[PDB]
């Protein structure tokens, strides 16, 4: 009996599928291990960056044995073309790493000293980039009919927070509707 | 006796296992100095992730239930501030077991001199006497060597007669006061630097450790700023501010002043209630506290903007406070209030000053919390310990507050009681040495604590000695509420006002062993320092009277 | 058939199986080689843990790692069953009524687990039991049989292929089911035209009409 | 059912008596229902426990007023009120719903 939440994923279950996802890494480091499902690595050679599982790069992270990488969409000069193009097409929701927010949670935590500029700077950028986004959903939100949604490209986080909602008044809607023909 | 990263491969070695780990690093006590120790030493174990189990040790008697009961698989351990006295080889016993002995007791300590057993005779420690009093000591050195293991009539009496010979001069050492050299903490950050770590909060907790004796003495402190400062300067999170920014955003110099609370507090109330200015000023005195006003009228600072909190007096007055002091204080005699101090703003909150935090800590420790009682009750201050423990984090700042509403509260009792004695000449000068003893006051609870009789006992010896001539005599309080006239009873030592030329290392810590040697009556050293005892009110009196002779001093 | 696709099944399924609104086939050809395979390294592990000490007169991180890892794996599969289970104690009723009729596939050893049709049948029986002695004495002639009047009605439901599931399109294209302009798949609902269906874009809907989609796995949940 | 080492389910449901034992006879009879899900895994569960995902892996338990010591599983924890275990997650989801454990 799951109790909480049950139907939707839990805020915290969506970080533990996200951390699934590989990114690069740079370790200090130069057994085996197979694991199970890594299938990484031969020996990391430090000052050499390589592709691994996240849950590990944290793990290594929290023993400050290797450097993280910061993701190619993370960056502030990066976000402003994104926000431009998205105040810019008030219907779609543009183009996300649909983990975003969640990354944007995580990376900063401890990963923060390895990013450039990440003081004060980015946290203000997706702090925007998960408003206009959100109001845009709530002003989207409107259009409600059964049975479809287009929610484009949308974060899991954006998902999982307004899921019962919709789903649910979904299904008081759809319920009349079915059933009056 | 060893490198102390040699020391720390050795725990390393002895340490990582399966089952994890174990150690059990005991954190002891009261003092400041121990959290500031053991905190970056609990954040160096969690970087290689080893296991650790931590003890708030209140009572020296109190150690004896813990190793006593529960030890199990744990071959390393560690211990603070406990043992520099008293030698627990024979404490605990040890029964030596298994040489490469199994279990490694590391005994942290800045209290001298170093017991005779500990040194020498290798099985518990492990010592972490370096470096500060290597020395020698030759004292100690020809103290063991010799007595171990020691025409023929002749020969016997020529070597009783060398072994008496040594037996005295041994008998000088181990016999003396008390007197902490450095701050445990700093040799754990020489041990710290060793290794390669720099962090800023770590530093921080050095920083803390270093300011939480300020109070009392310093003495070897006045030249401890350089191996700080140039540690603040081999670091740095902006060559230029860059305002402010929200993170890194670090520890910086700043005019500092012995002054209470002057950040978190009303100006007004800042004087009013600091420690080195209730002396110099006369603020118990009606006629005195005038004067202060009389400073203000100097500053040009409205009596209306000395009451108002620090947060949101001018901005004209902050700009100026680092002068108009320079020409005021200096006409008072009040000019040794400015020093070179370290302050750590966490920007958006405020700014904190090393020593206000330090009061925070304290103000922790006591409050915002016939042997069940006093079990019950050093228990309650075992939890409080944990209390006081977060407030070092800094991801909750929240309940650091609680600390500084609180600091402020216990001045508003110290300082009020305090001139409630000095209305009444409750001073006893004595022959030998000056004695008080409150025989009524309010709110007592407040004095259960043996760190707030230590506050109260230092604004006291601070207070009667400016100096004030003549000959700084040292202090003694004794305090009664419940558990049956426990009347609590701590050492104190003389307060030189800034110009110190010795030690002069507190004989309370023989004098009370002397006693408790005699007709030991309803004496008690539970009380982990040796300053502090316990006593009836029954052989109280007969202990003041074999306390007054005869005067080891 | 590589232990990198069973796990990325594995959290396919799990998140399948919390979305939708009923119960998916029970999938033993994977599971039970994860079953097999956790077994292996838990005993690996305390061997390798356990030989470590024997060079004792290093580096604790590849065990560490391990350890954790299968932390997380043995908390998926918990998660997992402990759902299933959950929802067999909602439909064990409308489990009861599809296993009495021939059409089509009842439980067997493949719809539940070989352990779960343990749990099924004795929750069933103790539940039973329970009302039994409780509050049926004292008992209706009508409704002696736990099964539709009908109305109202009852379980029966839930077997609800209406309800709403968040749904993100995924699958391998052939460059079978792309009809333009951007891809697969049919939807043809059957109060509504098709939309149809965009493949980089996730759109939500009945579950009835996607459940054959689930089974290709041509949409994820 | 709470949890390591259940190890027989006792002082647990406030409501005991108060409770109609016909429910009762149903509850002793569902645990042992369960207990017997807990024999074919062989997972292992474990399954009562860690709804919530590990993090990450290590934590820090401060007792709450427990004695202790208990923990016999694995090793002995040694419980003592006033003391936190820099212990991993494994035998914490174990004792925190007991009620040993109390900051996560």
């Amino acid at each position: 009996l799951p109790a909480h939440l049950q139907q939707t994923f839990s805020p915290e279950e969506i970080q533990f599928i996200v951390e699934n996802e590989p990114i690069k890494i740079f370790p200090r480091i130069t057994w085996q291990l197979i694991t199970t499902d890594d299938k990484a690595l031969n020996n990391m050679v430090a000052m050499r960056s390589t592709e691994v599982v996240l849950w590990i790069a944290l793990l290594l992270k929290q023993q400050s044995k290797c450097s993280i990488v910061a993701p190619q969409w993370l960056t502030t000069k990066e976000l402003d073309r994104k926000i431009q193009y998205e105040k810019t097409h008030p219907d779609r929701f543009s183009e996300l790493p649909w983990n975003w927010l969640v990354l944007a949670r995580i990376l900063f935590n401890k990963a923060k000293d390895d990013f450039h500029d990440p003081i004060h700077e980015l946290r203000g950028k997706i702090q925007d980039l998960r408003e206009i986004r959100q109001i845009k959903v709530l002003k989207g939100l409107k259009y409600l009919n059964e049975s479809h949604l287009q929610l484009d490209n949308l974060s899991l986080l954006e998902i999982n927070e307004l899921r019962p909602f919709i789903t649910e008044i979904m299904d008081k809607l759809r319920e009349i509707h079915t059933a009056s023909l | 006796i060893s490198q102390f990263s040699e020391a720390y491969n050795k725990i390393l070695r002895n340490s990582s296992s399966a089952s994890s780990c174990q150690l059990v690093i005991f954190v002891s006590c009261l003092n400041i100095d121990a959290l500031c120790a053991t905190k970056m030493l609990s954040l160096l174990f969690k970087k290689q992730l080893v296991q650790s189990q931590i003890v708030p040790i209140f009572g020296y008697s109190e150690l004896r239930r813990h190793y006593s009961q529960l030890d199990d698989n744990i071959n390393s351990l560690l211990l603070v501030g406990f043992g520099g006295v008293i030698d627990l080889e024979a404490f605990l016993e040890i029964d030596p077991q298994e040489q490469s002995f199994r279990r490694d007791i590391y005994v942290l300590d800045a209290h001298r001199p170093w017991n005779l057993d500990n040194i020498f005779g290798s099985q518990i420690i492990q010592c972490f006497d370096d470096g500060t009093v290597d020395d020698t000591l030759g004292e100690e050195k020809e103290a063991y060597y010799k007595l171990l293991e020691l025409n023929d009539l002749s020969k016997r009496k020529q070597r009783k007669k060398q072994i008496h010979e040594y037996e005295g001069v041994l008998e000088e050492y181990y016999s003396q006061g008390t007197t902490v050299v450095n701050s445990i903490s700093a040799q754990i950050y020489s041990l710290l630097s060793a290794i390669g770590e720099t962090n800023l909060s770590n530093l921080w907790l050095n920083i803390l450790g270093t300011t939480s004796l300020d109070i009392a003495y310093a003495q070897v402190y006045n030249r401890l700023y350089p191996l700080l400062q140039d540690e603040v300067k081999r670091l740095t999170p902006s060559s230029r501010n860059s305002v402010k920014t929200p993170d890194t955003l670090t520890l910086n110099i700043q005019p500092d002043y012995y002054l209470f609370l002057l950040r978190h507090s009303s100006l007004y109330d800042s004087f009013y209630y600091s420690n080195y200015v209730n002396a110099k000023l006369s603020l118990w005195n009606e006629n005195g506290k005038k004067r202060l006003h009389k400073m203000f009228a100097r500053m040009g600072i409205p009596l209306s903007t000395a009451q108002e909190t620090w947060l949101y007096m001018d901005h004209s007055i902050k700009r100026e406070l680092g002068i108009i002091f320079d020409k005021n204080l200096d006409r008072y005699g009040l000019q040794d209030i400015i020093r070179d101090g370290f302050v750590r703003t966490l920007g958006y909150r405020g700014s904190i000053s090393a020593s206000e935090f330090v009061e925070a800590l304290t103000a922790l420790l006591e409050v915002g919390n016939s042997a069940q009682k006093l079990t019950n009750l050093r228990k309650r201050w075992v939890s409080n310990f944990w209390l006081s423990w977060d407030a070092l984090d800094d991801r909750k700042v929240e309940l650091l507050n609680r600390g500084i509403q609180l600091a402020q509260d216990l001045q508003r009792a110290i300082f009020n009681t305090g001139v409630a004695i000095l209305e009444k000449k409750l001073i006893k000068h004595l022959r030998i040495y000056r004695l008080c003893v409150l025989q009524d006051g309010p709110d007592l609870d407040l004095y259960r604590n043996p760190l707030t009789l230590l506050r109260l006992g230092n604004t006291l010896i601070e207070c009667c000695a400016e100096s004030e001539d003549k000959q700084l005599l040292p202090m003694v309080l004794a305090s009664i509420d419940e558990n049956t006239d426990t009347y609590l009873v701590a050492g104190l030592t003389p307060r030189y006002p800034r110009g110190t030329k010795k030690p002069i290392l507190n004989n309370f810590s023989m004098a009370f062993q002397q006693i408790t040697a005699e007709t030991d009556a309803k004496v008690r050293i539970d009380n982990f320092e040796s300053s502090i005892i316990e006593i009836r009110r029954e052989d109280l009196s007969p202990f003041l009277e074999k306390l007054t002779l005869s005067g080891l001093l | 058939v590589s232990p990198q696709q069973d796990f990325s099944d594995l959290m396919k399924s799990w998140k399948n199986e919390r979305c939708s609104p009923e119960l998916l086939p029970y999938p033993h050809q994977l599971m039970k080689r994860l079953l097999n395979r956790i077994s292996m390294q838990s005993q690996l592990i305390e061997n390798i843990s356990m030989g470590f000490l024997d060079m004792q007169n290093e580096s604790k991180l590849p065990l560490l790692c391990m350890e954790t890892e299968l932390e997380r794996l043995k908390f998926v599969i918990r998660s997992y069953i402990r759902c299933r289970l959950s929802k067999i104690d909602k439909f064990s009723l409308y489990l009861r009524q599809l296993n009495e009729d021939e059409n089509s596939l009842i439980s067997l050893t493949d719809l539940l687990s070989k352990d779960e049709i343990k749990y099924h049948d004795t929750h069933s029986l103790i539940w039973l039991k329970l009302v039994n002695d409780s509050i049926l004495k004292y008992m209706p002639e009508e409704l002696q049989a736990i099964n539709d009047t009908e109305g109202s009605v009852n379980m029966i439901d839930e077997p609800d292929w209406n309800k709403f599931v968040f749904i993100h399109v995924n699958g391998p294209p052939d460059g079978e089911n792309e009809f333009g302009k951007p891809c697969y798949t049919v939807t043809i609902p059957d109060l509504k035209e098709e939309v149809e269906l965009t493949i980089g874009s996730i759109y939500v809907m009945r579950y009835e009409v996607i459940r054959d989609l689930l089974r290709d796995d041509k949409v994820a949940l | 059912n709470g949890l390591d080492l259940m190890s027989s389910i006792t002082f647990s449901q406030q409501d005991t008596n108060n409770l109609s034992h016909q429910e009762q006879e149903y509850l002793k009879e569902y645990c042992d229902l369960i207990t017997d899900l807990k024999s074919g895994d062989l997972v292992d569960i474990d399954l009562s426990g860690s709804l919530v995902p590990p993090s990450d892996a290590f934590i820090d338990v401060r007792v709450l007023k427990d004695a202790g010591e208990i923990q016999t599983e694995y090793g002995v924890f040694n419980l003592i009120k006033d003391s936190q275990f820099f212990v991993q997650q494994s035998d914490v989801e174990r004792l925190i719903q007991q009620g040993y454990l109390q900051l996560i």
